């Protein structure tokens, strides 16, 4: 009997569980108080009087944004514990969430986390919500996930981070902080869907049709990709992938583990009342590179491995002519030693409907979960504005005093110097 | 929570926080007897930022008033606002400095710095997590510069995890106001270089001419100087008291910008200000708001920051706006101008955003930027200084006030160590 | 200088206002 | 900072000014100690070290610089080598008198970057050490009176020997012009006796 | 002025973490001061590392030179007060920041404090052997014989330092005796008893051979009396016969 904890890490990542539970409560037919007038086995768990609390554990170090939380349209969703706050923010350092500040309440969120964990049954795996740019993202998501690496050595862990952008940065000491936080997103993780916040601004311009995006729309599209995923557990279809199998199916190599996303169709309204969806359309702007959520260019890479799952009534057949029209196109280029590159998954309830939102009511839709060398392009970017403080020693006055050693951000740096290569040496081919 | 000590020292601290303190009480909906009076829950949910509790539904600052002459002192208590304090917190001595930095730091001070030390300490622990401490003083004078060197000091072997904030009202060549200016402001210097995380410098002449130029005043007389300042100073930590999608507070503002430990001197600015006439043809946008924050006439200190690189910018924005326009736009304002922003630190502009406005206002930005062009206005002083100790001029005062001479030549050294730091970043 | 010490002492004896040396054991030992 | 606990007391200025001008020094004046400053704190160090000891500072400078002041190479950082030499010798010597006297926390700032605190301190090291040498002096003075008797001795000696050897360098002669030994009036004699028999012959000849 | 050293240069920098790894080891640094050292460690270096190899690095120059907080200003006044040259190139914030590309002249900068360290030994020894000069050498100048009244005064002179070096030397022994709250002279009291038996015995010596001088320059001063009236009385009879022997021969020829 299946199960999915969700861990959600401050700024970031209580506002994408705040967006990801809006749509999962909606979803399941719960009203927003959690009475509700099976499915919601695998997010919420009942109790006696009817209402459902969900599997959800927020955290921050400053306790403004779970203030909104806890005073929002969802203070009676959540039971009051699973609320967690510190006293003073990590402040953009990730020496403060990991080495100072952090290990404070990491024990409380430890007891809390085990405590959720005792009633599921079938625990399948952790959806951990942060940012690779902050302070608390990185720090305190680092040493949480080293507890429940030590703690939970079995089970999968799916993290869902917002990585830096290349230009539209909003911190001095991003690259810093997103450089630190690789050492622990490597090897304790088993799946992290990069994403980046200016190619979901790209899309909210171009196929949206809106040109002020705030960081609500790009919340509900992530809960949209998240929902996508972890459709398969919650509702038949014709073909369920759990996360072992999906990762049997995506990762071929144990550091080869970060794939891309995509959704579709992500259209307006006028847009989708005009146009009528095809299961080969949406396959293809599956494969569009502006429809990427990471600023790189799939052009440049090898598609290691793709899955599909397509959302709504969906005939296995159509996926398969879809399958073949984008193998015969000569743009999309996969690696010779991965012959069946495509695994599919099909879920039979159609994406839902948030009131306001931004998407229109599709009869059909899929998520893309592509691992691929083009992100290594993203890796290097940052690997130059790293240098160009690290060539001065400009910040690391700012993290050695809180309890960092030097040498551990060379250290860290070392680690992309062997990552690229493994996304370089298996990039060759066999002769 | 997060709660600030606010201290100020001297006639012109003393102005500035009671505008302070009337302006973010008007911000909070707070009469002058302390009874609350708004119709926001937002405002209450951090009041104890600034405002400590006392039965009756009544809320006193969090204010340390002192000063070595009860006269502004005495002004400020019989003020519109001048009720709303602790009658406790006012401290005061009866002869004042003088305009001495010896007899506002060494003798006449010393005889009431424990008079202070003890009212902070008590304020400190009757609240639950402290932030830091702001401070507001002048540079120039006796009792203010001397006394808040001596506090930042003593605050600073006392209270060395907290941050240190203070707003310096730093003397100006052309607006002069005393004869001894440069003696006490490089005296002061060398205390606030090693003494302080962040200081935000003030000229009286650049506040002159942003109310002569933009908002196109007759007559500016202290009082809207003073709310100048104020607005800048509420502008800065808006961050703490109201939400918003970006959240950062005095460590997150200090890690973002300072670099170096000794390199903490930050030009604040505002916007949107505009004179009462032109007030209704301009839409307030966020470009219009990120183009005034760069704007060389809208600082409020008396350097052009063309003349040297930017290091490091912070904005914090108050309103409903979509992030992508503000990051867009910070984007625009580094790239369309790369050769004022140094190479080895990409990305120099970090912003935030509140979403709770002004009160009267749809929207608003703060800006306080971190550039090398400032240590042209420590050369000047370091000039006048000079320009008087080699002929020993006024000397006596000090030196028989109890000041010994090796002390004016290691103001003088530090100081143009300081400038040297400055320059060598700028090529 | 060849103002021997020992033949400036022999003249200066052929305390000036003090003692003959102390010893006093430090209380902040 | 390095420190210790003394076993002379904490001494006040004033007299220890006068004490320091009636025993031996003179630049120990009250507005000299009152005013720390680095060239009069290495200049006392320089006449207390000729003081108790009794050697000059510039020969032990140069008898500990000579090796690298001479033309071993020709390297141009030689002269700020050996300035940092003379400099770091100075507070070595100096710290070895300290030390010597039970002060264990004295250093190179006290040399360069002299402050009232710890230079009266060491002041007052310095007055009950020469205190005690006083002392020391005056019970021993016997010693000095005996050294004092043998120089006037050897010094008396030393004129008898001269007077003898001026006495000696008296006798001069055609020949012996190098004082008069037994080779010149041998010479003499042989010269005498052919000049003689020389002229016997010619009055032989002539009689 | 400018720098000439060649800090940029590579092979030159390879080197010179040649001698000062070798100096730095020879020392038993990895032990007194608890950190290990490595070759990498010097060509990455660290905020920790750097400035506990310069506290380390001083301490030889002054033993009693204790450190304490605000280490980077510490350091700039301890370069200033080490009448350092070049100083007008380094900065505060670079000293905060040693590992930056800065480093490239800041690591020669400690090969300069090794360099002094190593004049410093050809220095340190020689100031005992100055003592041990003054034990032995005037002791020479003591035990050789005089024969101008320069060399007198100078042998005197000689004696009165000697003796005054034991008067001070006997003082030093008794101050530290009494400096450990106790009063026992016993030992400085032999210690001078036997400096001024050996300088007594020196000076009858030097007497006994003065004496014997005089004596024998007596001796030969009136043997030298009594040969120059021997010579003169010679040198008049030979004169005479040898100017009677050529009126003779110009009589005769
Ligand atoms: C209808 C309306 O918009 O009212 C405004 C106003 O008309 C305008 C034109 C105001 C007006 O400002 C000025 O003309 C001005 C005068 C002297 C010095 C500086 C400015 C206003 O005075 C400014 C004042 O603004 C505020 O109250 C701010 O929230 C400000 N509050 C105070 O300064 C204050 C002081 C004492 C008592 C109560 C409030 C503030 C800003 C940031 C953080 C804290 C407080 C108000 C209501 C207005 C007028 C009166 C015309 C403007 O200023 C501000 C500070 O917002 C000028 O350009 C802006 C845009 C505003 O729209
Ligand atoms: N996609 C998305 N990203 C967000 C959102 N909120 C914050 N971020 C990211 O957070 C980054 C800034 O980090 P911070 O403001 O320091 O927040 P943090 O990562 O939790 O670090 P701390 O402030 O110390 O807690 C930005 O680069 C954003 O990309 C959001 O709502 N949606
Ligand atoms: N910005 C500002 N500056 C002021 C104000 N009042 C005085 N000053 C300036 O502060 C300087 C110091 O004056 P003063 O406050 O009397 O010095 P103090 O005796 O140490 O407090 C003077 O040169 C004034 O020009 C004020 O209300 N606002
Ligand atoms: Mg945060």
């Amino acid at each position: 009997m299946r199960e999915c904890i969700s861990i959600h890490v401050g700024q970031a990542g209580v506002q994408i569980g705040n967006a990801c539970w809006e749509l999962y409560c909606l979803e399941h037919g719960i009203q927003p108080d959690g009475q509700m007038p099976d499915s919601f086995n695998t997010f919420f768990s009942e109790t006696g009087a009817g209402k459902h609390v969900p599997r959800a554990v927020f955290v921050d170090l400053e306790p403004t944004v779970i203030d909104e939380v806890r005073t929002g349209t969802y203070r009676q969703l959540f039971h009051p514990e699973q609320l967690i706050t510190g006293k003073e923010d990590a402040a953009n350092n990730y020496a403060r969430g990991h080495y100072t500040i952090g290990k404070e309440i990491i024990d409380l969120v430890l007891d809390r986390i085990r405590k959720l964990a005792d009633q599921c049954t079938g625990l399948q795996g952790f959806s951990v919500f942060h940012s690779f740019g902050g302070g608390t993202g990185s720090g305190f998501t680092s040493l949480l996930m080293e507890r429940l690496s030590v703690d939970y050595g079995k089970k999968s862990k799916l993290e869902f981070s917002i990585y830096p952008a290349p230009q539209v940065s909003t911190a001095v000491v991003e690259p810093y902080n997103s450089i630190l936080t690789t050492h622990t997103t490597l090897e304790h993780s088993d799946c992290a869907f990069m994403v980046d916040n200016e190619a979901i601004y790209d899309i909210c311009r171009r196929n949206l049709d809106i040109e002020r995006p705030t960081y609500t729309n790009l919340n509900r599209l992530i809960g949209q990709i998240v929902s996508s995923i972890t459709a398969s557990l919650r509702f038949d279809g014709a073909l369920n992938v759990d996360l072992t199998e999906f990762q049997t199916n995506l990762v071929p190599y144990p550091r080869a583990h970060f794939p891309l996303a995509t959704y579709a169709p992500v259209i307006s309204a006028e847009k989708a009342y005009h146009e009528q969806l095809s299961v080969a359309e949406i396959t293809n702007a599956c494969f569009e590179p502006a429809n990427q959520m990471v600023k790189c260019d799939p052009r440049h890479g090898k598609y290691m491995a793709c899955c599909l799952l397509y959302r709504g009534d969906v005939v296995p057949k159509d996926v398969n002519a879809a399958i073949a029209t984008i193998k015969t196109k000569r743009t999309i280029q996969f690696v010779d030693w991965c012959p069946t590159g495509f695994k599919v998954g099909i879920n039979y309830e159609p994406p839902t409907v948030v009131p306001g939102g931004d998407l229109a009511k599709v009869q059909r839709a899929v998520c893309m979960l592509s691992n691929t060398t083009a992100i290594a392009e993203a890796w290097a970017r940052l690997d130059h504005k790293f240098d160009l403080m690290y060539a001065k020693r400009a910040f690391v006055h700012w993290y050695v005093g809180e309890g960092m050693e030097e040498g551990e951000f060379s250290e860290a740096r070392e680690d992309m110097a062997a990552l690229e290569k493994d996304y370089e040496e298996v990039g060759v081919d066999s002769v | 929570m997060r709660e600030i000590v606010h201290i100020q020292a001297g006639q012109c601290g003393n102005q500035i926080g009671a505008k302070f303190w009337e302006v973010i009480s008007d911000e909070h909906g707070i009469d002058p007897t302390g009874s609350y009076h708004g119709d926001s829950d937002l405002q209450l949910e951090r009041i104890n930022v600034y405002y400590n509790e006392a039965a009756g539904n009544k809320y006193v600052p969090r204010a340390i008033l002192v000063d070595l002459e009860p006269g502004t002192m005495d002004s400020v208590r019989s003020g519109p606002f001048g009720q709303i304090f602790r009658p406790d917190n006012f401290v005061f001595g009866q002869s004042g400095a003088g305009n001495n930095w010896a007899k506002g730091h060494y003798t006449e001070g010393a005889e009431l710095v424990d008079s202070v030390l003890d009212v902070v300490r008590k304020e400190s622990e009757s609240c639950d997590c402290l932030q830091g401490f702001q401070l507001t003083h002048s540079l120039g004078g006796g009792t203010g510069s001397g006394m808040g060197t001596l506090l930042i000091s003593k605050i600073r072997e006392e209270y060395p995890d907290r941050i240190m904030n203070t707003f310096s009202v730093v003397p100006s060549p052309k607006v002069s106001d005393t004869v001894v200016e440069p003696y006490n402001a490089t005296l002061s210097v060398h205390q606030l270089v090693e003494n302080t995380d962040e200081t935000y410098c003030i000229d009286n002449e650049a506040l002159y001419d942003i109310c002569f130029r933009t908002l196109k005043l007759t007559t500016p007389t202290y009082g809207d100087l003073n709310h100048l300042v104020s607005a800048t100073m509420s502008g800065v930590t808006t961050c703490l008291r109201f939400p918003g999608q970006l959240n950062a507070d005095l460590r997150k503002l200090a890690v973002n910008m300072v670099p170096f430990p000794r390199l903490h001197f930050f030009m604040p600015g505002f916007a949107p200000l505009t004179s009462r006439g032109s007030q209704q043809y301009r839409a307030l946008t966020v470009p219009e708001l990120t183009q005034q924050m760069f704007d060389a006439k809208n600082m409020m200190a008396a350097c052009d920051p063309r003349h040297g690189r930017y290091l490091t910018v912070a904005a914090v924005f108050r309103g409903r706006m979509s992030m992508k326009e503000v990051d867009e736009q910070m984007l625009n304002v580094q790239n369309k101008n790369s050769s004022y922003f140094v190479e080895w630190i990409p990305n120099n502009v970090k912003t935030a955003v509140c979403d709770i406005p002004p009160r009267g206002l749809k929207m608003s930005a703060t800006f306080i930027g971190n550039s090398t062009a400032i240590q042209e206005l420590f050369k000047r002083i370091s000039e006048q200084f000079t320009a008087m100790f080699r002929r020993k001029a006024f000397l006596h005062w000090y030196t028989g006030e109890g000041m010994d001479e090796m002390e004016f030549t290691e103001a003088e050294s530090n100081m143009n160590d300081l400038v040297s730091e400055y320059q060598q970043y700028q090529d | 200088r060849r103002k021997s010490i020992l033949h400036t002492i022999r003249n200066s004896i052929a305390i000036s206002l003090g003692s003959g040396a102390a010893r006093v054991v430090n209380g902040p030992v | 900072m390095s420190r210790n606990q003394d076993v002379f007391p904490i001494l006040d200025l004033q007299e220890l000014v006068i004490c320091l001008q009636s025993c031996d020094f003179a630049l120990a004046t009250q507005e000299n100690i009152s005013r720390p400053t680095s060239d009069y704190m290495v200049t006392l160090y320089k006449q207390i070290i000729e003081n108790f000891m009794g050697i000059s500072v510039e020969s032990l400078l140069n008898s500990s610089n000579q090796e690298t002041g001479d033309g071993h190479l020709q390297e141009e950082n030689e002269n700020i080598y050996l300035d940092t030499l003379n400099v770091l010798v100075l507070n070595k010597i100096c710290f070895k008198f300290f030390e010597n006297i039970g002060v264990q926390d004295f250093n190179m700032t006290d040399l360069y970057k002299p402050e009232a605190q710890r230079t009266q301190r060491l002041l007052s090291a310095v007055v009950n050490y020469a205190r005690f040498r006083e002392e020391r002096m005056f019970d021993c003075n016997s010693f000095i009176l005996q050294m004092e008797s043998l120089l006037g001795q050897l010094r008396s000696k030393f004129d008898d020997y001269n007077l003898i050897q001026q006495q000696l360098k008296q006798y001069e002669d055609v020949d012996g012009d190098n004082i008069p030994d037994e080779q010149e009036l041998q010479k003499l004699e042989e010269q005498n006796k052919e000049l003689e028999i020389q002229l016997k012959k010619l009055t032989k000849i002539q009689e | 002025n400018r720098d000439p050293r060649p800090l940029r240069d590579k092979n030159f920098q390879s080197a010179i973490q040649e001698e000062i790894y070798d100096y730095l080891k020879k020392n038993k640094f990895d032990i007194e001061t608890n950190h290990p050292i490595s070759i990498k460690f010097l060509k990455q270096p660290t905020q920790k590392g750097f400035i506990i190899i310069f506290k380390w690095l001083y301490l030889r120059l002054d033993p009693g030179y204790g450190f304490t907080k605000s280490i980077e200003n510490e350091i700039y006044q301890i370069l200033k007060n080490l009448r350092y040259p070049f100083l007008e190139s380094i900065n505060k914030s670079q000293i905060s920041a040693v590992g930056g590309s800065n480093w490239h002249k800041f690591l020669g900068m400690l090969h300069w404090m090794v360099r002094t360290n190593i004049k410093l030994d050809m220095c340190l020894n020689k100031v005992d052997r100055s003592l041990i000069n003054q034990n032995t050498q005037e002791i020479t100048i003591l035990s050789q014989p005089l024969k101008t009244l320069d060399e007198q005064d100078q042998r005197q002179e000689r004696y009165e330092l000697m003796v005054e070096k034991l008067l001070i030397d006997y003082f030093t022994e008794s101050y530290k005796s009494f400096l450990k709250l106790e009063d026992n002279y016993e030992p400085s009291m032999q210690e001078l008893k036997l400096g001024f038996e050996k300088f007594v015995h020196i000076i009858n010596t030097d007497i006994a051979n003065l004496q014997t001088q005089n004596d024998n320059l007596y001796e030969k001063y009136q043997e030298v009396m009594k040969i120059s009236q021997k010579i003169k009385t010679t040198r008049e009879k030979w004169k005479a016969l040898k100017s009677d022997s050529n009126k003779y021969e110009n009589y005769v020829n």
